[PDB]
C-alpha cells in the first residue's frame, strides 16, 4: 500500500533509520546463559519495534505480523550478532562489553557447535565485505520470507522490491551485470545457513528449558513455544 | 500474548 | 568450462529415476507400515542420489571427505526438493512414488508427520505458482548440494572452487530466465524468489531430521544402515 | 562408513 512507492535509496534510508541500538549486558554455565538470554530478551523488544518500521510490515494483519516474528526472531537475532562480530574475527560480539571466544562457548553444553557456525558466517560476511545497506536488506528479507510459506501476494511484492533495492546498491557500487547476479545469489544463500543455525539454536534453547539451567523471560518462552 | 502488546 | 546449455544438459542427463514402493493399495496404512514404506523408499533414493551427486559438474573435483560432508548435510534437502518437484502437478498431494500418492490427512497416521506435510505441500504449491521449470529445478538441486554444507567446514582453496561452480550455476539460472524472455528486473526477482525457497527447504530438512530421529529412539520401524549413517551426521 | 564406501565405487 505504501512500501512499494519508495525508491531504493528511500528504501535504504528507511531501513537504516529503523536500525535497533546496540545493547550492553550486565563464567560458569548458568552465568553465561543468564547473560545471553537476558540480552536476547532485551534485544527482542527492540526488534519488535524495528519490525514495525520495515516498509510494508504494518500493512500486514496483526496475526501475520506475529507469525513472521515468531518464525524469524532467532534468525534476525543471529544475523545481527554475525554483523556486529564482523570486525572481531574469531570472536562474537554479543554486546560491546560481552565479546566471546570459541573456547568460551565450551562453558555450555553444545554451545560451541553453534558458535563455530556463527563464526563461520561472520567470517563469510568479512570475506564478501558485506555493506551496512546490504545487511539491513537481508535482515528485512528474513523477516518477510522465513514465515511466508508456513501460512502473501503483497509480501512477495515487498520481497521483490528489496531485491530491486539490493541490485541498485550493487549496480551503484560499479559491479558488472554478472557480478550483481552472483553477489545477489551469494547473499541469499547465506540465509539458508542462517536458517540452519536458527533451528539448531532453537532446540539448544529448548534443551536448556525443561532441563532447567537458567530461568527464561516470559517473552522469550513465548517465541520459543511458537517453534513447538 | 505479550508479543501482541509490543506490536 | 561449460556453457549453460552444456551445464543444463549435464544436469538433466544426470537426473535420478523415479522409484516405486512395495505399497499395495489393497490394505490401509498404520503408523509403522507407512513409516516402513517411506524409509525404505528414502534408502533406495539415497543410493541413486549418491551416483547423481558424482555427476554434478565439479563435484568430483572435490576430495572424498568434502563430498561426504556435503551429502551428509543436504541429503534430506535434496530428497525433499525432489518430492516437491514430483508432487508439483498433484495439488494437495505428495507423490513419494507413482504408486504412493499421499494426502495431508494420511500424514496424520504418524505423530508429527502432518506438520512437515503442510510445509512440503506449501512448497509444492509455491513451485506451481512460480511455474518452476525442469531446467531451473536441476539447478537448485545442485545448488543445495554445493551450498548446504560449504559453511560447516587450513590450506583448502576448495571452498573458493565450490563458490566458483556455485556462481556458474547462478549464471546458468540467469541464462535460462533471459532465454525465457524475462526483463533484467524479472530475472533478478525470480532468481531471488528461487533461492529464498531453499531457506524454507532447509527448514523442512531440519524439522524432518529431528522427526525420524525420534522414530529411531521411539523404535517404531527399523532403519537401513545407510539411512542411520546419514542421520547420525546430524547428531 | 557406507557413504565412505558408496562414493568410492
Ligand atoms: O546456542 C544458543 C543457545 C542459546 O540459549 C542462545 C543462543 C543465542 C543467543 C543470542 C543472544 C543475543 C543475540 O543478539 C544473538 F544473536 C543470539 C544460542
Ligand atoms: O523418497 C523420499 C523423498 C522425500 O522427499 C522424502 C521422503 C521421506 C521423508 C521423511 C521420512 C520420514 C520421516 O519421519 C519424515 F518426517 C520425512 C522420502
Amino acid at each position: 500500500s505504501l512500501a512499494l512507492s519508495l525508491t531504493a535509496d528511500q528504501m535504504v534510508s528507511a531501513l537504516l533509520d529503523a536500525e535497533p541500538p546496540i545493547l550492553y549486558s550486565e563464567f560458569s554455565e548458568a552465568s553465561m546463559m543468564g547473560l545471553l538470554t537476558n540480552l536476547a530478551d532485551r534485544e527482542l523488544v527492540h526488534m519488535i519495534n524495528w519490525a514495525k518500521r520495515v516498509p510494508g510490515f504494518v500493512d500486514l494483519t496483526l496475526h501475520d505480523q506475529v507469525h513472521l516474528l515468531e518464525c524469524a526472531w532467532l534468525e534476525i537475532l543471529m544475523i545481527g550478532l554475525v554483523w556486529r562480530s564482523m570486525e572481531h574475527p574469531g570472536k562474537l560480539l554479543f554486546a560491546p562489553n560481552l565479546l566471546l571466544d570459541r573456547n568460551q562457548g565450551k562453558c555450555v553444553e553444545g554451545m560451541v557447535e553453534i558458535f563455530d557456525m556463527l563464526l563461520a558466517t561472520s567470517s563469510r560476511f568479512r570475506m564478501m565485505n558485506l555493506q551496512g545497506e546490504e545487511f539491513v536488506c537481508l535482515k528485512s528479507i528474513i523477516l518477510l520470507n522465513s514465515g511466508v510459506y508456513t501460512f502473501k501476494d503483497h509480501i512477495h511484492r515487498v520481497l521483490d522490491k528489496i531485491t530491486d533495492t539490493l541490485i541498485h546498491l550493487m549496480a551503484k557500487a560499479g559491479l558488472t551485470l554478472q557480478q550483481q547476479h552472483q553477489r545477489l545469489a551469494q547473499l541469499l544463500l547465506i540465509l539458508s545457513h542462517i536458517r540452519h543455525m536458527s533451528n539448531k539454536g532453537m532446540e539448544h534453547l529448548y534443551s536448556m528449558k525443561c532441563k532447567n539451567v537458567v530461568p527464561l523471560s516470559d517473552l522469550l518462552l513465548e517465541m520459543l513455544d511458537a517453534h513447538r | 500474548k505479550i508479543l501482541h502488546r509490543l506490536l
